[PDB]
C-alpha cells in the first residue's frame, strides 16, 4: 500500500500504554493496608473496620485496573500477537513464582515432619491430634478438580471450535463445580479436631491448605470475570489470551493440589 | 507534569525516580553507617549513652536500607529500567504499569521501614531477622512487623521488575538480536531477573511465616509448641545467598562494558563469560547453607557444602581472568569510570579470596559472626556493587542526563572513596581473627586501636560522598559550561592513532551497543522505527 | 501526547527558571535524607533516657 | 583419678543430641515401669539423661509426666 | 629477535624497574597497618 | 576466519587491501587495521601503504606510518635496519620523519 | 587466650582443634597469597604499561589454550585447598570416649553452667549462674566486659564434651582460644569436644544476637590441673 | 511376601509412576501435530493425575493386604527397638561391674 | 449483548482518558475517589498516636 497511510500507524507491534493512574493508587492502598494491619494487630486502633476498608479499596482499585486492561485489550485493540505472547510468558513466569511459594511451604512441612521434634512425641502426626483421614471428603474434593479440568478443557476446545452453547455450559459448570469445592473445603475446616495454633502440624497443614484455598477463590473470581466477558461477546475464537491464562492457572492449581493432598493427607498421617 | 511523573508509564522517566530514591536512601544508610562507626570508635558508652537497643535498630536500619533501597534500586531498577529497553531496541519495556508499580511500592516500603524504627523502642535483630529473637515473647511491639512489611513491599517491587525485565528481553528485541548476540549487561539483567523470581518467593514465604507466628499464634518457629528456629535459617538463607548474587551480577555486567569501552578492545571471550555468569546464577542456589556451618548440621552435609562453594568460586575466577585479558593489550584511557573499574577488580578479588577462606566448613568455626565476615562482605558488597554503581553513573550519566560532570572533582572523589574505604574494612580482618563478635554496641577494650582507625576512615568515606553530592550539583547547574569551557572529558572513546581529527569528527562514537548513539538526553520515542542489525 | 524533550525536561527538578536558588532544593533533599536517622536517634533517646 | 561418663553411643553420632536425651529418658521410664518397679542395671539410662540434658528440661518433662500431658508416653498403666 | 638487542635484555630493562615499584605499591596498600601500629603506645612509643 | 593467518597470507591479503582504497577514510582505516594486529608488517606492506597514501594526496598519514612503526618495533636497531630498507621510497616520495621534523 | 591491643593474628592455641585450624588457615593463606600477588601484579603491569600504549590489539578476542589453563588452574588450587579441610572437618567431630561432660545452658544475658557427672560426693549436680561483673564494681585489675564473677573451671588433659542449648533467643557458646563455637538454639542440644593442653584462663563472648544484653554476656573458662579440679568440685 | 519391601516404598512408586505417566501421556499426545503446546501439556497432566489417583486406592487395598500379615504396626516395632535398647544396657553394665 | 462494536466506535472517537471514557464511568470513579482518599489519609493520624505509645480504649 501507500507509504502515506503506512506511516500513520505504530511502526512496531509492541504496546505503547497511555499514562494510567493505577500504579500509584493501588500502591497507596497497599501502603495503607500494610500499616493498618501492622497497627491493628497490637490494639492501637479499636476495630478491624479500617483494615476492612483498606482491603476493600485495594480490591476495588485492582478491579478498576482490570477494567482498564479489558477495555484496552478488546476495545482500543492493541493486543496483537507479539503483545499476546508477551503477556502469556509473563503469566507463565508469575505462576512459576507462585509454585515456589508452595515449594517453600512444602519445605516447611517436610523439615518439621521427617525429622520430628521430641516435644511432638517423636512421631508424625503428633500425639493426641486426630489427623484428617484422606478418604472421606478429601477424595471428593480431589476428584472434583479433575472433573473441573475436564469440563474447562472441553469448554476451551468448544470456544475454538465455534459452538456457543457448549463453550458456555462448560464454563458455567466449572464455576459452580469449584465453588462447590470451596464450600465443602470450608465444611472440612469448620469441623476438624485441630486449629491453626494446635502444634506445628496444624500450623503448617492449615498454612498450605489455606494458601491453596485462597488461590482457588481468586481463580473463581477470575473465572467469573471470564464468564461475564464470554457472555458479553468479548472473547473471540482466536484472541482469547485472558482465558488461556486462566485455564493454565487452573490446571497448575489442580496439579499443585494433588501434590499438597498426597503429602498432606496420605504420607503425613 | 503530573501525568509525566506520577502516572508515567515510560521506562525512561521511571529510572530517574528510581535513582532519586536510591540517592536518598543511600544518604540515609550512610548516615546510619556514620553513626554506627562513630559510636564504635572507642570503648565505653559514646554518643548514644547506653541504649544497646538503639544500636541494634541503627544497624538493622543501615543494613536493610542500604541493601534493599540503594543497591537493588540503583542496580536492578534504575539501570535496568533505563538501559534494558535501550540496548535491545524496544521502544520501551513490556508491562509498563508493572514497573511503574514496582517503583511506586518501593518508597512506601521505605516509609514503613522508617516508621518501624520509632514505635515501641524498635526492631533490633539485624537484617537477618531471626526467631525467637523476633517472636512476641522476646520482642514485643508493632515495630518488626512494619520492618518486615517493608521487606514484603520491596520483595513485591523486585519480583514485578524481574517479570518485566524477563519478558521485555525475551520478546521485544530488535530486528537482528539473536539469542546470543546481546550485550553483556542485558544478559546480567536477564539472569538476575531469573534469580529474583526463582529465589524471593521462598523469602516472602518464610518472613510471612515469621509474621503469622508473631501475631496469628501459629508455631512455625516457636519451639515450645513444636517448631524449630533452624527452619527459618534454611528458609532465609535459601534467598540470602541468591540475593547477593542478584546484587553483584549487574555489577559484573557494568564492569564488563566499561572495561570494554575504555580499553578499545572487545571482552575476551564474551560467550565463555556469559556461560560463566549463567552457571554462577544456576549454581548459586545449591550453596545456600554456607551461612549455617555452626548451627548443628552433620559433617557430611557440611562436607558437601564446602565442596560446592569452591565450584561457586571458580567461574568468578575465570570472569576476573577474562577481565585481565581484555584490559591487557589495550589503549587504556584512564578516565573516572575506568578508575572505578580498575579498582573494582583488586578490591573484589581481595574480598573473594577472604570469602573462600571463609567457605571452608572446617574454617568457619573460627570466623562465624565475627568481624572477619564484615570485612569480607563489606568488600564484595560495598566496594563491588558500589564501585560498579559509580562506574555506571560516571560512564552513563553524560548520555542519560546530557550534562557533563567535572573531571578533576570526579578523580578526587574516586581517590577519596578508595583510600577512605580501604582504611575502614581492612582492620576488620584483624578485629575478626583477634576475636571480635558482631553486633556488639562496643567491646572489651583490648582491641581498641583498629576500631579507632576504622572510625577515622569512615569520615573520609562520608566526605567523599559529600563531594559526590557536590559533583551532582556541579553537573546539574554547570553541564553546558563543562561541555564548552574545557573542564571535562568529552569523548570517552579516544581517536585511534593513525586517524585524523577531521576523520574522527566523521565517526564520533565508536560504540558496540546502542546507548551511545542516541542523543544526550534521548527522545521520549527514540526507536520510532526498529534498529536493524545483522 | 509525546512530552517535549530537552536538556532539562528529563528530570523532576526545575533548574534554570526558578525563584529560589537550586542549591536550596538540592541540598535540602540530602539534608532530610541525612537527618532522618538523626531524628530516629532523637525520638529513641527521649523515649528511654535523656536527650 | 576417675571421671567416667556416657562414652559414645553408636545410634546418635551427629552434632545434635536432643533425640539422644529424650530417648534415654523415655527408655528409663520404660525400664523401671515394666520389668520391675525398681531394681536394675537400667541405671545406665538414669546416668545418661542426668548427665546429658539440662535440669529445666528434666523438670518440665517430670511435671508433664505428673500431669499426664507427656509427649511420648512411657507405657504407664 | 634475530638482529638487534636480545629480547631477554630488552624486556628485562622494561620490567626489572617495574618489580620494585610494584613491591612499593603493594607494601603501602597492605602495609599501612604496620605504619599505624608503629606510632601508637602499644609499641612503647 | 578464526583460523590463524600465516605471514604470507597476511601480506598478500593486506597488499590487495591497500591497492583498492580510494578515499582517505579507507586508507587510514586499513592502515589502522594493519597496525593493530600483533606482528609488525614487512616493508612490502608499508611501501604499498605509502603509495596508497600518495594516491589520496595527503601528507601526515605518510608520516604517522613511520611513527606508529617506531611505536611498534622492539628497539631502535630494528628501526634503523628497517628505515634503511625504505630509504629511496622516502626520498623520491619526500616524506619526513618525526625526530628531524620536531627536534625536542 | 585473651585478646591483645593492635594484634593481627589468632588468639593462640589451647586445643588440637585450634592448632589444626591455625595450621589450615596458614596453608590456605599460603595458597591464596600467590593468587593475590599475581592478580595484583597483572593489574599493575597492565595499567602501567598499556596506558602509554597508543594502539590497541583489538584482533585478540579468544584463545582456547590459555582459556582452559586459566579455568583448570583454579580447580587444581581449590582441590589442594579442599584436601586437608575434609580431614579437619571429619576429625573435629570425632568425640569417641570423652572423660566428663558439661552443660552450658544460656539464658537471657547470662550463662548457667552445670556439671552432673556424679563424683561430687555431696550427691547433687552442681550448677552456677555466671553473670558478668557490672562495669563499676571492677576492682583494680580485671578485664573489662569479658570478666566474670563465677568462672567455669575445667581440667587439663581430659577430653571434655559439652552440650549447649538455651531457654530463649539463640545464643552461641564461642571461645576463639579453644576453637569452640556452636550456636545454642533453644530446641536442640549441640555437643562439641575439647582437650585443653595447658592451664590458664580462656575468654570468649556470645557470638549470636540476644537483644539488649548481647555485649554483657561473656564466657570465662579457667583450666586447672586434675587434683585441683577434683578439690574444687568436691568443695563447691 | 513381596508386599513388605515394595509396600514400604509406597510414596516412591506412586511418585515415579506419576512422572512416567506424564511422560508416557505426553509422548502419545504430542504425536498429534495440530494443537498448541499448552493444550497438549494440560491434557497429558490430566491423564497422568487420573491414573495416579486411581493407583492411590489400589495401594490402599494393598495396604490392608499387608495389614493382615502384620497386625497393629508402629507399636510393636517400637518394642523391638526397646528390646535392642534394654540388651545394650544390660550387656554394658554387666561388663562395667566385672571389667 | 453484541454491544462491542458500538463501544469500540465510542472508545476510539474521544479525547478523554481511558478510565473516564465510558458512559457509565461516573458511577465508578467519584465514590472510589472519596473512599480512597479517606482510606489512605486515615492511618497517618493514627501513626503519631502510635509513636507516642498511647494504645486504644478497647474493653
Ligand atoms: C549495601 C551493603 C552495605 C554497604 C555498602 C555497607 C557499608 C558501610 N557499613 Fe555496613 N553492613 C551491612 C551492609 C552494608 N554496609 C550488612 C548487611 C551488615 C550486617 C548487619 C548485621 O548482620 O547485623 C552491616 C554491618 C555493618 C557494621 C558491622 C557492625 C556489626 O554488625 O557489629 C559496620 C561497622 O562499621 C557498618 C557500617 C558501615 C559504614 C560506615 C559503611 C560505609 O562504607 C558507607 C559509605 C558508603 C558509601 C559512601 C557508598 C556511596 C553511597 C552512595 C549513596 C552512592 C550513590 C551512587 C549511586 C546511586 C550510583 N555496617
Ligand atoms: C554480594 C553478595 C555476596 C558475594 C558475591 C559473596 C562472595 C563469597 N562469599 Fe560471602 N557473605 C555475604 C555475601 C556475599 N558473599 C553476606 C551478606 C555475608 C554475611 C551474612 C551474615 O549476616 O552472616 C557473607 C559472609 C560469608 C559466609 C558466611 C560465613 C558466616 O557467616 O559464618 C561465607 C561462607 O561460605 C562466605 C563465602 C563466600 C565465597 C566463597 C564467595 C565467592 O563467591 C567469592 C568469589 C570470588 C573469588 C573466589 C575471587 C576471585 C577469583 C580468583 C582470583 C581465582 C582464584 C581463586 C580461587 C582458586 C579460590 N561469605
Ligand atoms: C505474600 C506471602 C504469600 C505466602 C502465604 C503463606 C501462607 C499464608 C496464608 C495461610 C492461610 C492459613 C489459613 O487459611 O488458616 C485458616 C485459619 C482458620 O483455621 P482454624 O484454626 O479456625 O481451624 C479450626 C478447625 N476446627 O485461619 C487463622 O486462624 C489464621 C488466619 C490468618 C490470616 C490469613 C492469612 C494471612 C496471610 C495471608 C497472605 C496472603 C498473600
Ligand atoms: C484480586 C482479584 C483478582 C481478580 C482477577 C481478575 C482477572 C481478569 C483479568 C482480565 O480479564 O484481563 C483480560 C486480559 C486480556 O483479555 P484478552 O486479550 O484475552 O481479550 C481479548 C478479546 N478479544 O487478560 C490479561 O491481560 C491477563 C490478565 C492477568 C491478570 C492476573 C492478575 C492476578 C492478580 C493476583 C493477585
Ligand atoms: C502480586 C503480584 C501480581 C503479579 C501478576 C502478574 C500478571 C502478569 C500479567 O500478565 O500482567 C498483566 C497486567 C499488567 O499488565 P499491563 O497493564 O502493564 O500490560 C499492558 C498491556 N501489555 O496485570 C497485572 O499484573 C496487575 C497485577 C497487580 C494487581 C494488584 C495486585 C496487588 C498485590
Ligand atoms: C595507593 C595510593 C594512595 C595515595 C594516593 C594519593 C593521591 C595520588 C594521586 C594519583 C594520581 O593523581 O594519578 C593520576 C595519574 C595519571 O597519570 P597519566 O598516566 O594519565 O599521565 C599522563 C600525562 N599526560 O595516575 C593514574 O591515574 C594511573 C594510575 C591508576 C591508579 C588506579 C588505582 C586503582 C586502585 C588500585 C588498583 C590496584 C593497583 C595497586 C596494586 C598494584
Ligand atoms: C592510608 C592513608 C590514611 C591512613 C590514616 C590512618 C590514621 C589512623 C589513626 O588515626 O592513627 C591512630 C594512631 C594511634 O594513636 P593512639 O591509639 O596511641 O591514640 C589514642 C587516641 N589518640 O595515632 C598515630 O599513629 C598518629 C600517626 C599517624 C600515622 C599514619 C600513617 C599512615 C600510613
Ligand atoms: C595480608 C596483610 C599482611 C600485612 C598486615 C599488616 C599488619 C601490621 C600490624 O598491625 O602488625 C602488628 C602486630 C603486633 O601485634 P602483637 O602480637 O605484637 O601485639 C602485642 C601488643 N602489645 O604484629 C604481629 O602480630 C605480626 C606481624 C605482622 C603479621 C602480618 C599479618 C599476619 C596475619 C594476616 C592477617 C590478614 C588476613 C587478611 C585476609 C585476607
Ligand atoms: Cu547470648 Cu549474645
Ligand atoms: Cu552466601
Ligand atoms: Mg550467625
Amino acid at each position: 500500500m501507500t507509504h502515506l497511510e503506512r506511516s500513520r500507524h505504530q511502526q512496531h507491534p509492541f504496546h505503547m500504554v497511555m499514562p494510567s493512574p493505577w500504579p500509584i493508587v493501588v500502591s497507596f492502598a497497599l501502603l495503607s493496608l500494610a500499616l493498618s494491619t501492622a497497627l491493628t494487630m497490637h490494639g492501637y486502633i479499636g476495630n478491624m473496620n479500617m483494615v476492612y476498608l483498606a482491603l476493600f479499596v485495594l480490591l476495588t482499585s485492582s478491579i478498576l485496573w482490570f477494567r482498564d486492561i479489558v477495555a484496552e485489550a478488546t476495545y482500543l485493540g492493541d493486543h496483537t500477537m507479539a503483545v499476546r505472547k508477551g503477556i502469556n510468558l509473563g503469566f507463565l513466569m508469575f505462576v512459576l513464582s507462585e509454585v515456589l511459594i508452595f515449594a517453600g511451604l512444602f519445605w516447611a512441612y517436610f523439615h518439621s515432619a521427617m525429622s520430628p521434634d521430641v516435644t511432638l512425641g517423636a512421631c508424625w502426626p503428633p500425639v493426641g491430634i486426630e489427623a484428617v483421614q484422606p478418604t472421606e471428603l478429601p477424595l471428593l474434593n480431589t476428584i472434583i478438580l479433575l472433573s473441573s479440568g475436564a469440563t474447562v478443557t472441553y469448554s476451551h476446545h468448544a470456544l475454538i471450535a465455534g459452538n456457543r452453547n457448549k463453550a458456555l455450559s462448560g464454563l458455567l459448570i466449572t464455576f459452580w463445580l469449584i465453588v462447590i469445592f470451596v464450600t465443602c473445603q470450608y465444611i472440612e475446616y469448620t469441623n476438624a479436631a485441630f486449629t491453626i495454633s494446635d502444634g506445628v502440624y496444624g500450623s503448617v497443614f492449615y498454612a498450605g491448605t489455606g494458601l491453596h484455598f485462597l488461590h482457588m477463590v481468586m481463580l473463581a473470581a477470575m473465572l467469573g470475570v471470564n464468564y461475564w466477558r464470554m457472555r458479553n461477546y468479548h472473547l473471540t475464537a482466536g484472541h482469547h489470551v485472558g482465558y488461556e491464562t486462566t485455564i493454565i492457572y487452573t490446571h497448575v492449581l489442580d496439579v499443585i493440589w494433588l501434590f499438597l493432598y498426597v503429602v498432606f493427607y496420605w504420607w503425613g498421617v | 507534569m503530573v501525568q509525566r511523573w506520577l502516572y508515567s508509564t515510560n521506562a525512561k522517566d521511571i529510572a530517574v525516580l528510581y535513582f532519586m530514591l536510591a540517592i536518598f536512601s543511600g544518604m540515609a544508610g550512610t548516615a546510619m553507617s556514620l553513626i554506627i562507626r562513630l559510636e564504635l570508635a572507642a570503648p565505653g558508652s559514646q554518643y548514644l549513652h547506653g541504649n544497646s537497643q538503639l544500636f541494634n535498630v541503627l544497624v538493622v536500619g543501615h543494613a536493610v536500607l542500604m541493601i534493599f533501597f540503594l543497591v537493588m534500586p540503583a542496580l536492578i531498577g534504575g539501570f535496568g529500567n533505563y538501559l534494558l529497553p535501550l540496548m535491545i531496541g524496544a521502544t520501551d519495556t513490556a508491562f509498563p504499569r508493572i514497573n511503574n508499580i514496582a517503583f511506586w511500592v518501593l518508597p512506601m516500603g521505605l516509609v514503613c521501614l522508617v516508621t518501624s524504627t520509632l514505635v515501641e523502642s524498635g526492631a533490633g535483630t539485624g537484617w537477618t531477622v531471626y526467631p525467637p529473637l523476633s517472636s512476641i515473647q522476646a520482642h514485643s511491639g508493632p515495630s518488626v512487623d512494619l520492618a518486615i512489611f517493608a521487606l514484603h513491599l520491596t520483595s513485591i517491587s523486585s519480583l514485578l521488575g524481574a517479570i518485566n525485565f524477563i519478558v521485555t528481553t525475551l520478546n521485544m528485541r530488535t530486528n537482528g538480536m539473536t539469542m546470543h548476540k546481546l550485550p553483556l549487561f542485558v544478559w546480567s539483567i536477564f539472569i538476575t531477573a531469573f534469580l529474583l523470581l526463582l529465589s524471593l518467593p521462598v523469602l516472602s514465604a518464610g518472613i510471612t511465616m515469621l509474621l503469622l507466628d508473631r501475631n496469628f499464634n501459629t508455631s512455625f518457629f516457636e519451639v515450645s509448641g513444636g517448631g524449630d528456629p533452624i527452619l527459618y535459617e534454611h528458609l532465609f538463607w535459601f534467598f540470602g545467598h541468591p540475593e547477593v548474587y542478584i546484587l553483584i551480577i549487574p555489577g559484573f555486567g557494568i564492569i564488563s562494558h566499561v572495561v570494554s569501552t575504555y580499553s578499545k578492545k572487545p571482552v575476551f571471550g564474551e560467550i565463555s563469560m556469559v556461560y560463566a555468569m549463567a552457571s554462577i546464577g544456576l549454581l548459586g542456589f545449591l550453596v545456600w547453607s554456607h551461612h549455617m556451618y555452626i548451627v548443628g548440621l552433620d559433617a557430611d552435609t557440611r562436607a558437601y557444602f564446602t565442596s560446592a562453594t569452591m565450584i561457586i568460586a571458580i567461574p568468578t575466577g575465570i570472569k576476573i581472568f577474562s577481565w585481565l585479558a581484555t584490559i591487557h593489550g589495550g589503549s587504556i584511557r584512564l578516565a573516572t569510570p575506568m578508575l572505578y573499574a580498575i579498582a573494582f577488580l583488586f578490591l573484589f578479588t581481595m574480598g573473594g579470596l577472604t570469602g573462600v577462606a571463609l567457605a571452608n566448613a572446617s574454617l568457619d568455626v573460627a570466623f562465624h559472626d565475627t568481624y572477619y565476615v564484615v570485612g569480607h562482605f563489606h568488600y564484595v558488597l560495598s566496594m563491588g556493587a558500589i564501585f560498579s554503581l559509580f562506574a555506571g553513573y560516571y560512564y552513563w550519566s553524560p548520555q542519560i542526563l546530557g550534562l557533563n560532570y567535572n573531571e578533576k572533582l570526579a578523580q578526587i572523589q574516586f581517590w577519596l572513596i578508595f583510600i577512605g574505604a580501604n582504611v575502614i574494612f581492612f582492620p576488620m580482618h584483624f578485629l575478626g581473627i583477634n576475636g571480635m563478635p558482631r553486633r556488639i554496641p562496643d567491646y572489651p577494650d583490648a582491641f581498641a586501636g583498629w576500631n579507632y582507625v576504622a572510625s577515622i576512615g569512615s569520615f573520609i568515606a562520608t566526605l567523599s560522598l559529600f563531594l559526590f553530592i557536590y559533583i551532582l550539583y556541579d553537573q546539574l547547574v554547570n553541564g553546558l559550561n563543562n561541555k564548552v569551557n574545557n573542564k571535562s572529558v568529552i569523548y570517552n572513546k579516544a581517536p585511534d592513532f593513525v586517524e585524523s581529527n577531521t576523520i574522527f569528527n566523521l565517526n564520533t562514537v565508536k560504540s558496540s551497543s546502542i546507548e551511545f548513539l542516541l542523543t544526550s538526553p534521548p527522545a521520549v520515542h527514540s526507536f520510532n522505527t526498529p534498529a536493524v542489525q545483522s | 501526547v509525546h512530552f517535549k524533550d530537552g536538556v532539562y525536561e528529563n528530570i523532576p527538578f526545575k533548574v534554570k527558571g526558578r525563584k529560589t536558588p537550586y542549591a536550596l532544593s538540592h541540598f535540602g533533599f540530602f539534608a532530610i535524607g541525612f537527618a532522618v536517622p538523626f531524628v530516629a536517634c532523637y525520638v529513641q533517646l527521649k523515649k528511654s533516657g535523656a536527650f | 583419678s576417675p571421671l567416667h561418663t556416657v562414652g559414645f553411643d553408636a545410634r546418635f553420632p551427629q552434632q545434635n543430641q536432643t533425640k539422644h536425651c529424650w530417648q534415654s529418658y523415655v527408655d528409663y521410664h520404660k525400664c523401671v515401669n515394666m520389668k520391675g518397679e525398681d531394681f536394675a542395671p537400667c541405671k545406665v539410662f538414669w546416668k545418661t539423661y542426668n548427665a546429658l540434658c539440662p535440669l529445666d528440661w528434666i523438670e518440665k518433662w517430670d511435671d508433664q509426666r505428673e500431669k499426664g500431658i507427656f509427649a511420648g508416653d512411657i507405657n504407664s498403666d | 629477535g634475530r638482529i638487534g638487542e636480545s629480547w631477554v635484555i630488552t624486556e628485562g630493562r622494561r620490567l626489572i624497574p617495574e618489580i620494585f615499584q610494584w613491591s612499593a605499591v603493594l607494601s603501602v596498600c597492605l602495609g599501612w597497618p604496620g605504619a599505624v601500629y608503629f606510632f601508637s603506645k602499644a609499641r612503647k612509643a | 576466519a578464526h583460523d590463524e593467518e600465516t605471514f604470507e597470507e597476511f601480506t598478500a591479503r593486506y597488499e590487495k587491501e591497500f591497492d583498492e582504497a580510494y578515499d582517505l577514510f579507507e586508507v587510514q582505516r586499513v592502515l589502522n587495521n594493519c597496525f593493530s594486529y600483533d606482528l609488525v608488517p614487512a616493508p612490502a606492506v608499508i611501501e604499498k601503504a605509502l603509495r596508497a597514501a600518495r594516491r589520496v594526496n595527503d601528507l601526515p598519514t605518510a608520516i604517522r606510518v613511520f611513527e606508529a612503526l617506531k611505536y611498534k618495533v622492539e628497539n631502535e636497531d630494528q628501526y634503523k635496519a628497517y628505515l634503511d630498507e625504505l630509504k629511496d621510497v622516502r626520498q623520491e616520495l619526500g616524506v619526513p620523519l618525526k625526530e628531524e621534523l620536531f627536534p625536542s | 587466650d585473651v585478646p591483645t591491643p593492635y594484634a593481627c593474628y589468632f588468639q593462640d592455641s589451647a586445643t588440637p582443634n585450634q592448632e589444626g585450624i591455625l595450621e589450615l588457615h596458614d596453608n590456605i593463606m599460603f595458597y591464596l597469597l600467590v593468587i593475590l600477588g599475581l592478580v595484583s601484579w597483572m593489574l599493575y603491569t597492565i595499567v602501567m604499561t598499556y596506558s602509554k600504549n597508543p594502539i590497541a590489539y583489538k584482533y585478540i578476542k579468544h584463545g582456547q589454550t590459555i582459556e582452559v589453563i586459566w579455568t583448570i588452574f583454579p580447580a587444581v588450587i581449590l582441590l589442594i585447598i579442599a584436601f586437608p579441610s575434609f580431614i579437619l572437618l571429619y576429625l573435629c567431630d570425632e568425640v569417641i570416649s570423652p572423660a566428663m561432660t558439661i552443660k552450658a545452658i544460656g539464658y537471657q544475658w547470662y550463662w548457667k553452667y552445670e556439671y552432673s557427672d556424679f563424683i561430687n560426693d555431696s550427691g547433687e549436680t552442681v550448677e552456677f549462674e555466671s553473670y558478668v561483673i557490672p562495669d563499676e564494681l571492677l576492682e583494680e585489675g580485671q578485664l573489662r566486659l569479658l570478666d566474670t564473677d563465677t568462672s567455669m573451671v575445667v581440667p587439663v588433659d581430659t577430653h571434655i564434651r559439652f552440650v549447649v542449648t538455651a531457654a530463649d533467643v539463640i545464643h552461641d557458646f564461642a571461645i576463639p582460644s579453644l576453637g569452640i563455637k556452636v550456636d545454642a538454639t533453644p530446641g536442640r542440644l549441640n555437643q562439641v569436644s575439647a582437650l585443653i593442653q595447658r592451664e590458664g584462663v580462656f575468654y570468649g563472648a556470645c557470638s549470636e544476637l540476644c537483644g539488649t544484653g548481647h555485649a554483657n554476656m561473656p564466657i570465662k573458662i579457667e583450666a586447672v590441673s586434675l587434683p585441683k579440679f577434683l578439690e574444687w568440685l568436691n568443695e563447691q | 511376601k513381596f508386599v513388605e519391601g515394595l509396600s514400604n516404598n509406597k510414596y516412591k512408586i506412586i511418585t515415579g509412576a506419576w512422572a512416567a505417566s506424564l511422560y508416557g501421556s505426553w509422548v502419545i499426545v504430542n504425536k498429534d501435530p495440530i494443537m498448541t503446546k499448552a493444550q497438549k501439556i494440560v491434557q497429558a497432566r490430566m491423564y497422568a493425575q487420573f491414573i495416579t489417583v486411581g493407583l492411590l486406592l489400589a495401594s490402599v487395598g494393598l495396604s490392608m493386604y499387608e495389614n493382615k500379615l502384620h497386625p497393629n504396626k508402629q507399636k510393636v516395632n517400637e518394642m523391638r527397638r526397646w528390646e535392642n535398647a534394654l540388651r545394650v544396657a544390660e550387656e554394658e553394665e554387666r561388663l562395667e561391674k566385672e571389667g | 449483548a453484541n454491544k462491542v462494536i458500538q463501544l469500540q466506535k465510542i472508545f476510539q472517537s474521544s479525547t478523554k482518558p481511558l478510565w473516564w471514557r465510558h458512559p457509565r464511568s461516573a458511577l465508578y470513579l467519584y465514590p472510589f475517589y472519596a473512599i480512597f482518599a479517606v482510606a489512605v489519609v486515615t492511618p497517618l493520624l493514627y501513626i503519631p498516636n502510635a509513636i507516642r505509645g498511647i494504645k486504644a480504649k478497647k474493653a
